[PDB]
């Protein structure tokens, strides 16, 4: 509910968390029982 | 020639003082920090 705000100075800081967002979910290409359960030529990733 | 000429040139000795010799010399003034933050956690960046 604000507009652009210019600053002078760039003083931030980071907290960790355990929501959703804070978490790299990943699933492997022709894995058993996964999606994409299907013999591959390459040894690629994909996303969950 | 009598009654002639009789140009008088005049050295006024106005002051003598004892001056300066300058040597080295350098130049300063009024300073203030501004100092910009940033945290991270460990293994983030370079926060090893
Ligand atoms: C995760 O942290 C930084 C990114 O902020 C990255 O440079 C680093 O290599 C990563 N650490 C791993 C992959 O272990």
């Amino acid at each position: 509910n604000s507009k652009k705000v210019y600053l002078d100075k760039l003083d931030l800081k980071t907290e960790e968390n355990l929501l959703p967002d804070s978490f790299v979910c990943f699933e492997h290409k022709g894995q058993y029982k996964g999606t994409m359960d299907s013999g591959q030529t390459k040894r690629e990733l994909k996303s969950f | 020639v009598k009654e002639d000429q009789t140009k008088f040139l005049k050295i006024k000795t106005v002051s003598s003082e004892l001056s300066c010799r300058e040597g080295q010399s350098y130049w300063t003034g009024s300073f203030s920090p501004k100092c910009l933050s940033s945290r991270r956690c460990h293994l983030v960046g370079e926060c090893h």
